[PDB]
């Protein structure tokens, strides 16, 4: 992006193990935990990583991140904080593979925030 | 949130495990049936308790006929 000026991609597998490992560092030092057990600096630590992926004047960085939703809880503190940064979703479901359709993309539950005229 | 092992599920026979107003709509419904079959079968215990002597009686008559045959053979 900087030294060459191209359109980078970047895959992180997955965005929950980034978050879960920050809570282990923060609890080995001694900091008192937040809500359900995560670290107090949960949104800033995600902030300083997720803000370095932008579209500057030279080039850009795009990102594609897999998400694990614990205990089917879409309001859990770790996927709540990650959803505040997202501009899309992609859902791979078990049923669309049975129809024979590839890639297995669910076109009713996959969103995009820039869907606007 | 049921198509996942992480998402919680239910057991078998949990309606009467709660204790609501379906667990007592069912605990009483079973007593309003099996109290009235308890006197269809308490009345017919006069007949078939006499019938089990009548069957025994039947056997006795049968055995006495065999004895009769043997007694005539001896004669």
């Amino acid at each position: 992006r900087d030294q060459e000026g191209q359109d980078v991609l970047l895959f992180i597998d997955n965005i929950f193990r980034f978050t879960q490992a920050g809570s282990e560092v923060s609890a080995l030092l001694g900091r008192i935990p937040s809500a359900v057990g995560y670290q107090p600096t949960l949104a800033t630590d995600m902030g300083t990583m997720q803000e370095r992926i932008t579209t500057t004047k030279k080039g850009s960085i795009t990102s594609v991140q897999a998400i694990y939703v614990p205990a089917d809880d879409l309001t859990d503190p770790a996927p709540a904080t990650t959803f505040a940064h997202l501009d899309a979703t992609t859902v791979l479901s078990r049923a669309i593979a049975e129809l024979g359709i590839y890639p297995a993309v669910d076109p009713l539950d996959s969103t995009s925030r820039i869907m606007d005229p | 949130s049921s198509d996942t092992p992480e998402g919680v599920r239910s057991g078998a026979g949990a309606v009467r495990d709660a204790g609501g107003a379906f667990g007592k709509k069912e605990q009483a419904d079973e007593e309003r049936y099996f109290r009235a079959r308890a006197r269809e079968q308490l009345a017919a215990l006069k007949k078939h308790h006499e019938n089990e002597i009548s069957h025994h009686v039947k056997e006795i008559e049968r055995l006495q006929k065999e004895i009769e045959r043997h007694k005539q053979s001896i004669k």
